[PDB]
RNA sequence: AAACUCACCAGGUCCAGACACAAUAAGGAUUGACAGAUUGAGAGCUCUUUCUUGAUUUUGUGGGUGGUGGUGCAUGGCCGUUC
């Protein structure tokens, strides 16, 4: 996530971007 | 009857009542933990 | 310019003790301090990025095994980049394992504390929050009064901070007795707002948030006659110009009622 | 017989020399007393081990205590 | 009513060293700048090491 | 061992004024044992004495002048328990009350390095 | 997918009293560069049985300084989001 949410379905580690599959087409 | 029923008087919308139908089988090796006592030496008759 | 006997020592150290589990350790990383020179011990601790355990039990490299003087060892500098790791490298800012278990029981020799691995605190740059921190240090492990007139004696002669009047709010109730050298270096504090035609300056406003009224409120606790009793109106422009509703009346008595020490 | 003394792996393999002793074995908590004989050859001390209460295809009654009683 | 009260002017002379604490910690370190030895490090110091490199 | 006149002026104006570092070790237990067990560098006596039952065995080392073997006394019995440790800590507004000794052991010293050492070498002309 | 991963488990302990004064506080309170016993299902740790100790700190306690309990309540910009 970047901080303007609790987001804790769907997590990231991958990559270091932290954007999640549901958020390509959010973030 | 104090202890010779299966449901108490909850019927008058409740429970169907869970049947513990004791069928007990013997465990004979040595060393038993909460998992492997009934599945010992189950001659299934 | 060393032999390979003893470079071939210190290099592939990152195969054995990563994954720290059981057995019996080696015994080429702990002969470093056994290694008469210490150039090649205080830089060669890995200071910052390690694993497992530390931050509670068991550093004691030189605290009471040696002397008080060049590890002296706790609170600024020179792992302050570990020192504010856990509280501000995670979105929730809180505590873990590594972070937990073996340093903050250095303090057997608390004279070992002041100068030397980590100490110089309020000189170069320290934010609000640590001596709070480390007022969790100097309220779970023991506290000097040797150092309580030697921390405000001096912290008060320095640029201005939250966490000196944090170590003030820990160590006056020690209540042990004022060098008359010191007791002004605490008041110089709210004066310098008028100008009579003492005539004051441009350093108007201090303000801070809630350990700054409850950190004056330790130079405002009990006493009447241990200071240099000119200093009482010095400390009377918060009633006069910063007035008080909720807890006023029971700050004033520094300077009003109870027999010093 | 021996005493059963304790040992609690699922890779290690016992050697057959030992007519004559006992050892409790690991099977996820207890230990299974084994009078040590040549009646064991390189297969796994931690094999002794059917983990569960056991799996209810043929009477499912632990099954009928999930299951929905309703106001 | 502290009066001498030994040594509260001093508090044993280790608090002036906090202002000027590369001052003071110049008071042991100009003693022992040591080069490097291997029969000063320990006595036997090639007997108490190799105990690492064969885990 | 023991303190002199110009080590009164050393230990009273000193060390039993250092009411804060109180740098002493003080007989009913050890001080006989310290002459059984080996760590006992300094010792620091007393002459009051009436709390002696070990200190008539301590003053093997008090009648007896190795010469670090310095031997004459002062008076004041309880100063540890008195003032410094094994008792009254009475200070700058402390009032206790624990029975203490008699019998200093000092083995370390600290930054007062050789201001308290002065009982090493200057008696036994 | 291997024990870790991996969010759970079958059994153990390194460790909690600071701040004041109260019992002992330097005859060992409690400290450590070490020698053993060390093992609980496999460990580092302890100091009763070499000796650093250095004034400091041990405990039945409570305000709570310790918010390294923030879930926060919104408040201040700032950009997923809603337009």
């Amino acid at each position: 996530q970047c901080r303007v949410c609790s987001s804790h379905t769907g997590l990231i580690r991958k990559y270091g971007l932290n954007i999640c599959r549901q958020c390509f087409r959010e973030k | 009857e104090y202890d010779g029923l299966t449901t108490a008087r909850y019927d008058d919308h409740g429970f169907l009542p869970g049947r513990e139908q004791t069928s007990k089988k013997a465990a004979v090796p040595k060393g038993t933990s909460d998992y492997q006592a009934k599945w010992y030496l189950d001659d299934v008759i | 310019a060393l032999p390979e006997k003893v470079i071939k020592a210190y290099t592939t150290v990152g195969s054995i003790l990563k994954t720290w589990t059981h057995g019996k350790l080696p015994k080429l990383f702990k002969v470093i301090p056994s290694l008469r020179n210490w150039q090649d011990v205080i830089y060669v601790t890995n200071p910052e990025e390690w694993s497992p355990h530390v931050v509670y039990e068991a550093t004691k490299l030189f605290v009471s095994n040696l002397t008080a003087k060049e590890s002296q060892k706790f609170i600024n500098l020179i792992l302050l980049e570990r020192f504010r790791d856990n509280i501000e490298t995670s979105e929730d800012h809180s505590l873990n394992y590594h972070i937990y278990r073996a340093v903050k029981k250095s303090l057997y020799k608390p004279s070992a504390f002041f100068k030397g691995f980590l100490f110089p605190l309020v000189e170069t740059g320290c934010n609000v929050r640590e001596a709070t921190i480390a007022g969790s240090v100097l309220a779970k492990v023991s506290v000097p009064a040797l150092h309580s007139s030697a921390a405000l004696s001096y912290l008060l002669r320095l640029p201005f901070s939250p966490p000196t009047t944090v170590f003030i709010k820990i160590l006056l109730d020690k209540k042990y007795a004022l060098p008359y050298q010191t007791v002004d270096d605490c008041v110089y504090y709210f004066m310098r707002f008028r100008i009579l035609d003492g005539s004051n300056g441009e350093d108007a406003t201090r303000v801070l948030p809630v350990i700054w009224h409850k950190a004056f409120l330790t130079f405002a606790q009990r006493y009447k006659n241990d200071i240099t009793q000119d200093q009482r109106d010095f400390l009377l422009e918060t009633v006069r110009q910063r007035g008080h509703k909720d807890i006023g009346p029971e700050i004033r008595r520094e300077l009003l009622a109870g027999a010093s020490r | 017989k021996p005493a059963p003394v304790r040992t609690h792996m699922r890779n290690m393999i016992i050697v057959p020399e030992m007519i004559g002793s006992v050892v409790g074995i690991y099977n996820g908590k207890a230990f299974n007393q084994v009078e040590i004989r040549p009646e064991m050859l390189g297969h796994y001390l931690g094999e002794f081990s059917i983990t569960y209460t056991p799996v209810r295809h043929g009477r499912a009654g632990a099954t009928t205590s999930r299951f929905i009683p309703l106001k | 009513t502290e009066t001498m009260t030994v040594l509260d002017d001093q508090y044993d002379q280790i608090i002036n060293g906090y202002e000027n604490y590369e001052e003071e910690l110049e008071e042991d370190e100009e003693q022992n700048y040591q080069p490097f030895d291997m029969s000063a490090e320990r006595s036997d110091f090639e007997s108490m090491l190799d105990d690492f490199l064969d885990n | 061992q023991t303190a002199e006149v110009t080590i009164e002026d050393a230990l009273k104006v000193v060390l039993r004024t250092a009411l804060v570092h109180d740098g002493l070790a003080r007989g009913l237990r050890e001080s006989t044992k310290a002459l059984t067990r080996g760590e006992a560098l300094l010792v620091v006596l007393v002459s009051s004495v009436t709390e002696a039952n070990i200190i008539k065995l301590v003053e093997g080392l008090a009648n007896d002048p190795e010469n670090k073997v310095p031997l004459i006394k002062v008076a004041d019995a309880k100063q540890l328990g008195e003032w410094a440790g094994l008792g009254k800590i009475d200070r700058e507004g402390n009032a206790r009350k624990v029975v203490g000794a008699s019998v200093v052991v000092v083995k370390n010293w600290g930054a007062e390095t050789d201001e308290l050492s002065m009982i090493m070498e200057h008696f036994s002309q």
